[PDB]
């Protein structure tokens, strides 16, 4: 029904913390992602450009 | 003879058990780290929790 799309840098080390359910310092104070999150996470270095 | 009343005293027996049991079997571990759901909810993070 409803895609949404969001977008935002990173660090690589940063990546992991991108999971339903998971804590640190991107993932309770940044991006809090729901435990029943149904989707895909689209993840790609820009190191070339950023 | 004070065993002449045999089932009137085991219906009140049996259900006695019957209840003692069912208030004993809720501090059993059913697949849980403890029996109390406050402990599951305090110690463990929800996802696990749930």
């Amino acid at each position: 029904t409803n895609v949404y799309a969001d977008s935002f840098v990173i660090r690589g080390n940063e990546v992991s913390q991108i999971a339903p359910g998971q804590t640190g310092n991107i993932a309770d104070y940044n991006y809090k992602l729901p435990d029943d999150f149904t989707g895909c996470v689209i993840a790609w270095n820009s190191n070339k450009l950023d | 003879t004070p065993s002449a009343l045999g089932k009137l005293q085991d219906v009140v027996n049996h259900n006695a058990q019957a209840l003692n049991t069912l208030v004993k079997q809720l501090s059993s571990k059913f697949g849980a780290i403890s029996s109390v759901l406050n402990d599951i909810l305090s110690r463990l993070d929800p996802p696990e929790a749930e």
